[PDB]
């Protein structure tokens, strides 16, 4: 399972910003113009209708991936390791 | 660089979609994520409020912190015995820690947390009763096989991961404006350095400790103000504005590790076999669903 | 998302807030957008003026009886958009 | 090579590796409501979609009836062919005619 | 006027009960072309 | 002629008759947890079937 | 399935019981048996010494806060065994 963690928005108030291409996993980033945000306490930008929001998203292993994970293997030719018992002359001999 | 000191960290208001009033709201408790990977039905919840810590931040079990949406937007503390978790019926609070909860829950299509006496918040999460083996049961029986499974640890000092933490950005209070008679001012609360960066006619950035006239802002809709001394860390939830510096200032533990354990699974009724030529007729009795797997002992 | 505040036992018609000024909606086109209180989120203690876009007190606020804050939703048409107001009562 | 909603949608060399790679079909959308949330949509994890129809494992679907164990990966007690044995009996067991 | 969870009956009672109960199959209702348990933050804001 | 998991698996000439005869497929199992219970597993009632 | 008892306001490290001696399990193979408390049944007041297999007091037992008894579970591997211990707190 991925965690698809979403970082905090990058909001600036009527200045055009773009985001650099990060190398983090499944990095999807977009810019939204004409935003005018509201979190608790009212308007977050003074400037009226040209503000820019930056939305960021990338994936990461879930905290429970230490147990709930699948490992992909490539399997080549196999070799045997057989264990024998040899009872020659009523003398038991166990070997591998 | 994992830190267990919660004095450097504040809770945050989280915007969540289903409050008690059947509408999204900013709440002191907000469910960021819910994990259900244990085999006993225990779910781990990440909540915007801290648990088991007092307002200063010291380790104080049965009292929890929350950032309140009242007039004095600061950290407040409250009793842990008036908090409820529920999915369809009430959930048994197995454990708690800062930003994290762990509970046995009945099956349901949603998970909600509330602070009774209400500030409930609900998220969509489909949790069901889970197997451990190849036979279905409500609860494990007295007679079983005791197979290995994995459950969430109830001890809070183990670590299933880590969460990155960052400094909090501007918050831009509305109650810091005095639009009156065509001219606007700032309300500094008790002479604090609430700063301002705003665009009356051009970008003007300053720090005021007293009530200050503005040079060119006519209405209050084009100028904001916010506090500056905010050196308390916060989780990188998508419900807050990041600062200009958004590095990993600290890392908190993710408690309730998925520890392996033993747990009993039932044994079904032993089937009776009738032998006919090249084949067997198995007579099967199973009150609950039970898996039968057959395979030929040859090439195919 | 609009956090407003009122005092205790405020009279009828007293100021609670200005919804249109804080949301940036134009006042002289509020009537064309059908500015109305959402019927789901109605508070009997507070009303709003359709013409002026101002939220004010209808009934005298009883702190003991209502408790814990009030929630009121508004909606506008063409384009269709709702907004939320949370009102604190002081003691 | 990754496909959204399929097994191996997110891959890495190890569990704690820094070089995580994934191609989940994630898209960010415009915030319709005037708040500060990040609205996003994304394809479902291919891990859960593989667990939904993983079928039966090799411990139940395997020829010649031999059981699969892990750490290390092995198939114990298989019965299919014949082993040529060249065995040198010591002369202490051989007795006079 | 009451908001209720889905159920097959409606009961009104006076606690402390003189309750009364009738058959009424109520189900969770929709507005659009998507099942949703509760309305989400991001949406289309249709007329209902 | 009793058989388990079918009609007539328990039989008597009367409800109060002491001579009750039955052949339900019941088996007693070794107790796993170290308590004093009696772990048993029985075929389902052919009356209810 | 074991029953132990503690007095009120006991200090840290005081004796409660011997799980391995009561269950008949030998002490010297407890490390090979994988002796450990079950991650589900854990209490913040009582712990166990794994080398000696002795259940004792970790935190001072608050009679008012915990109430009504304390439940603990232990488990061992090869053979896979699970055992349960119930502790009474006096007043
Ligand atoms: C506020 O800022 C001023 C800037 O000159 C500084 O001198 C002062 O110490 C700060 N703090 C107060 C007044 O608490
Ligand atoms: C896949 O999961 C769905 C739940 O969405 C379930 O109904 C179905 O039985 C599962 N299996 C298959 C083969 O579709
Ligand atoms: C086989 O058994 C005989 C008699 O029991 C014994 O004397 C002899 O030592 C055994 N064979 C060998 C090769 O040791």
């Amino acid at each position: 399972k991925f965690h698809t963690v979403v970082p905090s928005p990058q909001v600036k108030c009527c200045g055009s910003l773009e985001c650099k291409a990060s190398s983090k996993a499944d990095y999807t980033c977009r810019v939204f113009g004409g935003v005018y945000p509201f979190m608790w306490g009212g308007a977050q930008c003074f400037c009226d209708s040209e503000n820019t929001q930056l939305s960021e998203a990338y994936v990461e292993f879930a905290p429970d991936c230490t147990i709930d994970h699948a490992v992909a293997l490539k399997v080549h030719t196999a070799a045997l390791k057989v264990g024998l018992r040899i009872v020659y002359g009523n003398t038991t001999a166990r070997l591998d | 660089s994992i830190t267990d000191d919660f004095t450097l960290t504040s809770p945050y208001l989280g915007f969540c979609p289903y409050c008690r009033h059947s509408a999204p709201c900013f709440s002191p408790i907000k469910i960021e994520n819910v994990w259900d990977e244990s085999d006993d039905g225990s779910i781990r919840i990440q909540v915007s409020a801290q648990f088991g810590y007092n307002q200063a931040g010291t380790a104080d079990v049965t009292k929890f912190r929350y950032m309140s949406y009242d007039h004095d937007h600061d950290i407040k503390e409250d009793s842990m015995e008036k908090l409820a978790i529920s999915t369809s019926g009430p959930c048994r609070r197995l454990g708690h820690k800062g930003y994290f909860l762990l509970a046995q829950c009945p099956p349901g299509d949603s998970v909600t947390v509330s602070i009774t006496s209400e500030n409930s918040c609900t998220v969509e999460k489909k949790i069901r009763r889970k197997f451990v083996g190849r036979e279905e049961y409500l609860f494990p029986p007295v007679h079983g096989k005791l197979v290995k499974c994995h459950v969430y640890d109830h001890l809070k000092e183990t670590s299933a991961g880590y969460i990155t933490m960052h400094r909090p950005g501007p918050h831009a209070y509305k109650s810091y404006l005095e639009e009156a008679s065509g001219e606007v001012y700032i309300k500094p609360p008790s002479g604090k350095n609430v700063t301002y960066e705003c665009k009356c006619g051009d970008y003007s950035t300053g720090i005021v400790s007293t009530r200050t006239k503005m040079n060119g802002c006519t209405k209050a809709k084009q100028c904001i103000a916010y506090k500056r001394d905010q050196t308390k860390w916060v989780f990188n939830s998508p419900d807050l504005i990041r600062h200009t510096d958004h590095s990993v200032q600290g890392k908190l533990h993710i408690p309730f590790r998925l520890t392996p354990t033993v747990c009993p699974v039932p044994l079904a009724h032993t089937p009776t076999v009738t032998k006919w030529f090249k084949g067997i007729t198995l007579h099967l009795t199973a009150t609950r669903p039970t898996l039968l797997t057959t395979r030929k002992l040859g090439l195919r | 998302q609009l956090h407003y505040t009122v005092q205790e036992e405020q009279e009828h018609g007293t100021f609670v807030g200005n919804i249109a000024e804080d949301l940036g909606l134009d006042i002289t086109k509020l009537s064309a957008r059908g500015f109305q209180t959402v019927p789901n989120s109605r508070t009997p203690y507070l009303d709003l003026n359709l013409e002026t876009g101002v939220l004010y007190v209808n009934e005298k606020i009883d702190r003991e009886q209502i408790c814990c804050v009030l929630h009121l939703e508004v909606f506008l048409e063409n384009p269709l958009e709702l907004f939320q107001v949370e009102i604190e009562v002081l003691d | 090579a990754m496909n959204p909603g399929a097994f191996g949608d997110i891959q890495a060399s190890s569990l704690d590796a820094t070089d995580i790679v994934a191609r989940t079909d994630i898209r960010l959308l415009k915030p319709s409501v005037k708040n500060i949330h990040v609205p996003y949509t994304q394809a479902v994890s291919g891990y859960e979609m593989w667990k939904n129809n993983s079928g039966r494992p090799l411990q139940e679907t395997a020829p010649f009836g031999c059981k699969i164990e892990v750490e290390p990966l092995r198939a114990t007690n298989c019965a299919y062919g014949h082993i040529p044995i060249s065995i040198d009996i010591p002369d202490a067991a051989f007795v006079r005619s």
